[PDB]
Parts: structure tokens; C-alpha cells; sequence
């Protein structure tokens, strides 16, 4: 397992444009194409993305490329940010994937905003940490997710994301 | 589902 694998795991793969959780158009890996309510609107942000005219529909490998752009933007945003840097490089391997995984789903400036949640992961109070990740819009929301990045955060591993077929 | 493995 590792972040690549853990956000595939969470965002999923369609190669039609399609409506997020939040009613977004999206595509591919989760990349999120417009807040638009406009679909003319979503197809030319994909366009310009992708660099021909799609139409609405990308390649695997064309979904796979936006997806390791946006995956280098989280950690970006992370190594650029004062308040998450810091968090960040406090953190093992595992724990830093969470926390590109929030930042993947919810952006930069919007993990920042998570005060005292940052707080405790620097202390290492895991549990404490786990329970305050949970008192949030975030959570409530989009709860499974949360659930398995909180269970990342609170144990320092894979576990949440494992299964009995290893794969599927 | 619908991805792979093994993990
Ligand atoms: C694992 O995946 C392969 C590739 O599609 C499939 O052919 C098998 O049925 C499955 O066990
Ligand atoms: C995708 C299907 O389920 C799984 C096994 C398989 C052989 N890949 C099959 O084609
Ligand atoms: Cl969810």
C-alpha cells in the first residue's frame, strides 16, 4: 500500500465526466474538473487539461496522468504551507499519506483550517487526534472515507485498507 | 472493486 494505491482505493476510476459527492463535475481518479453547474463549463476545463477535445471521455492512461498531477499538487500544497509542513514532516511514512489523502480530497488552505486536529497528530496523541478528525463536516459527509484515513492516522497502518482477497 | 492487486 502506499498514497498512489490508497487515493485509487478512495476516489475510484470513471472515464465519463461524473458529479462528485459534493454534486461536482469530475473525472477520471477524482480529479474535480469545475464547480460550475455548467457541463459546457466541466468539458472545456477537461479539454484544456487533457490538451485535445475530449468530448467527456479519457483514456485510463490519460486519467492516470491528471491523477499523479493532482497527487503532486497535494504534497505541494503540504511542503509550501506553514501550518502543514510542519505536521507533515513530524509524521512517519504511513501517517503522511493520510494527510496528503485530506489534502487530496479537501485542499490545501482547507486542511490548514483543521487547528487543533494538526495540533495533536504533531503530539503523537493519536487517539485524541482520531476523536477530533471526527467532529467535522468532512466526517460527517463522507464518513467511510474518513473513517478508514482517521484509522491511518490513529494506527500508523494499512490496515483500513486492506482486504481478504488482497485486491478486487 | 473492478482494480486489481495483489496487495
Ligand atoms: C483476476 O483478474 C483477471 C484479469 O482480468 C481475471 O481474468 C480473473 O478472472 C481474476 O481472477
Ligand atoms: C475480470 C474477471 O474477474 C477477475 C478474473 C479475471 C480473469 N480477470 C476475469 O477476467
Ligand atoms: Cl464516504
Amino acid at each position: 500500500m502506499n498514497i498512489f494505491e490508497m487515493l485509487r482505493i478512495d476516489e475510484g476510476l470513471r472515464l465519463k465526466i461524473y458529479k462528485d459527492t459534493e454534486g461536482y463535475y469530475t473525472i477520471g481518479i477524482g480529479h474535480l474538473l469545475t464547480k460550475s453547474p455548467s457541463l459546457n463549463a466541466a468539458k472545456s476545463e477537461l479539454d484544456k487539461a487533457i490538451g485535445r477535445n475530449t468530448n467527456g471521455v479519457i483514456t485510463k492512461d490519460e486519467a492516470e496522468k491528471l491523477f499523479n498531477q493532482d497527487v503532486d499538487a497535494a504534497v505541494r500544497g503540504i511542503l509550501r504551507n506553514a501550518k502543514l509542513k510542519p505536521v507533515y514532516d513530524s509524521l512517519d511514512a504511513v501517517r503522511r499519506a493520510a494527510l496528503i489523502n485530506m489534502v487530496f480530497q479537501m485542499g490545501e488552505t482547507g486542511v490548514a483550517g483543521f487547528t487543533n486536529s494538526l495540533r495533536m497528530l504533531q503530539q503523537k496523541r493519536w487517539d485524541e487526534a482520531a476523536v477530533n478528525l471526527a467532529k467535522s463536516r468532512w466526517y460527517n459527509q463522507t464518513p467511510n472515507r474518513a473513517k478508514r484515513v482517521i484509522t491511518t492516522f490513529r494506527t500508523g497502518t494499512w490496515d483500513a485498507y486492506k482486504n481478504a482477497c488482497k485486491x478486487x | 472493486x473492478x482494480n486489481x492487486x495483489y496487495x
